[PDB]
């Protein structure tokens, strides 16, 4: 659900 | 499987792999440009983390369609299918875990390369302990915390808080925190507090460098929305 | 490498992969499905045609983005990597075609399923004619066209001009026609020829099928319009 | 190019 790094 | 491939010849496929969109390869080529022993470049090292992270990415979300399903149950079948796509998981994270370990850390000196590494070395323990039951869970967790923790101490120490790299290790630790370590107030203490510190740089910074540290000071503000 | 699963347990498996979005998983269930003998379903078909589809369907988009970095170019390096995965979808549609061949069509009685494989071996001999250069290609071509052929009048004999498989068959031989066979104008003509006859028919139709067959048909208009 | 068959 939540965001971890990403591009 | 790479060894007869050149160094250089790795590298161009794997960023020809990437536009193809064919992450497998991609790993696979990455994989053996590391198994050559030299260290990795700035770029080198992001095409590392891009090839994995989309591979086991696409592994993760196939994982928990899968568990929802089988909880929603809760034959074998799914169970299996489950258990097969999750050995699989397991097998890509062991596998970047060696390569950190085989020797990317241990040769990395320099902040941006040591604190990269450690984050991977942490973001793949995390994704094991996603999937974690048995009596290994709690130790899986312990080596995802102390590879963010060293990660994250080099970080303050060696880096402004605008630092790309560190902006996206504290992001995840912060996620490792909600997800993983059930606690929850760390993980929006941590976010909070990075993304005010690299507020408060952001005046030093280029036109680009601003651009790319407020891209992921977003995914801070975005998780702290959701958290809060 | 299924040789060991029930049947009923593959098919299971298929249709978690697909709910996965794993298709390669998808597929290699479905191959061992049918390698157990027996004909297969409604329902077991479309799963077979999804699955390989979607496999071949991706290495195809990759194939024509490095195929196209090729003719830019145009070291060995990207020759090479095109030439691997143009190998490896080969690779796929023998597999396929294999199966169609040992023993799908041989078998298969009904109009429905006689249509909906020689469809699917139509289909796959135009994916190795899309990359076929060298002596073979007139005769993989003749292949795809002998298949669509078959199939085109079994379904005009034996099915409504309503019927999506015979639809989904005229709107893919149209694509041979004008992607394949260089012939425009007979692409053309077979994708209007089809779309009117259809709209004659769908008068008889319940609203389920009519959205069924309606829903083809627009393909077969988006076609029309591009090429006109 | 074409819309070749798809769900
Ligand atoms: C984990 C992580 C975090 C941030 C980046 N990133 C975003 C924009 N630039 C960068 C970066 C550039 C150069 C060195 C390090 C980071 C990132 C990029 C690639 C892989 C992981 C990343
Ligand atoms: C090649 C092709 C064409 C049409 C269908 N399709 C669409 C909607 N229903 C159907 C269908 C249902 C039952 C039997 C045959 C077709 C299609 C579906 C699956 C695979 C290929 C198809
Ligand atoms: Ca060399
Ligand atoms: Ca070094
Ligand atoms: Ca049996
Ligand atoms: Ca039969
Ligand atoms: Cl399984
Ligand atoms: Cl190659
Ligand atoms: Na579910
Ligand atoms: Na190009």
């Amino acid at each position: 659900r939540p965001s971890s790094w990403r591009q | 499987a790479m060894g007869s491939m050149e160094r250089a010849s790795l590298i161009q496929k794997a960023k020809l792999a990437e536009q193809a969109e064919r992450y497998e390869d991609m790993a696979a080529f990455m994989k053996g440009a590391v198994e050559k022993g030299e260290e990795l470049s700035c770029e080198e090292r992001n095409l590392l983390s891009v090839a994995y992270k989309n591979v086991v990415g696409g592994q993760r979300a196939a994982w928990r369609v899968l568990s929802s399903i089988e909880q929603k149950s809760n034959g074998p079948e799914v169970r299996e299918y489950r258990e097969k796509v999750e050995t699989e998981l397991q097998g890509v994270c062991d596998t970047v875990l060696g390569l950190l370990d085989s020797h990317l850390i241990k040769e990395a000196g320099d902040a941006e390369s040591r604190v990269f590494y450690l984050k991977m070395k942490g973001d793949y323990y995390r994704y094991l302990a996603e999937v974690a039951t048995g009596d290994d869970k709690k130790r899986i967790i312990d080596s995802a915390r102390s590879a963010y923790q060293e990660a994250m101490d080099i970080s303050k120490k060696e880096m402004p808080p605008t630092n790309p790299i560190r902006l996206g290790l504290a992001l995840n630790f912060s996620v490792f925190h909600y997800e993983i370590a059930n606690s929850p107030e760390e993980a929006i203490s941590l976010a909070k507090t990075t993304f005010d510190e690299a507020m408060a740089d952001l005046h030093t910074l280029s036109e680009d460098s601003y651009k790319d540290s407020t891209l992921i000071m977003q995914l801070l503000r975005d998780n702290l929305t959701l958290w809060t």
